[PDB]
């Protein structure tokens, strides 16, 4: 249907289209680290979007594309942001910007 | 607001 033997999409938060509006009835501001995909128009310029709460702050969250797989993510061939969900799993990602740095630990995994 | 906002990057703890 939508990419089934490709990309992780399947890290929770990355359940798959949860409807933007409902993203407003999902984690209207839950908490940080409520990871959560929607992805809609915004396709051409981004991977397939994201949702989180940057501390409370909200800006937007989003992931990118690239080589095939995500863009900003360190566009060198990393597409299973999994790995990290229990490598690195709290210590933050502040690494050149706290962009995000609110952890991902917890995912909406759809309500 | 909860738009989109390009980055990421694994967590790969600080720094």
């Amino acid at each position: 249907g939508m990419n089934n033997n490709m990309s992780l999409q399947d890290a929770e938060w990355y359940w798959g289209d949860i409807s933007r509006e409902e993203v407003n009835e999902k984690l209207r501001d839950t908490a940080d680290g409520t990871f959560l995909v929607r992805d809609a128009s915004t396709k051409m310029h981004g991977d397939y979007t994201l949702t989180l709460r940057k501390g409370g702050n909200n800006k937007s969250i989003k992931i990118f594309h690239r080589d095939g797989k995500y863009g900003f993510s360190d566009p060198l061939t990393f597409n299973s942001v999994v790995e990290l969900i229990n490598h690195y799993r709290n210590e933050s990602l502040a690494q050149y910007n706290p962009k995000l740095d609110v952890k991902l630990l917890y995912p909406v995994s759809k309500y | 607001e909860e738009e989109y906002m390009p980055m990421e990057d694994l967590y790969l703890d600080i720094l």
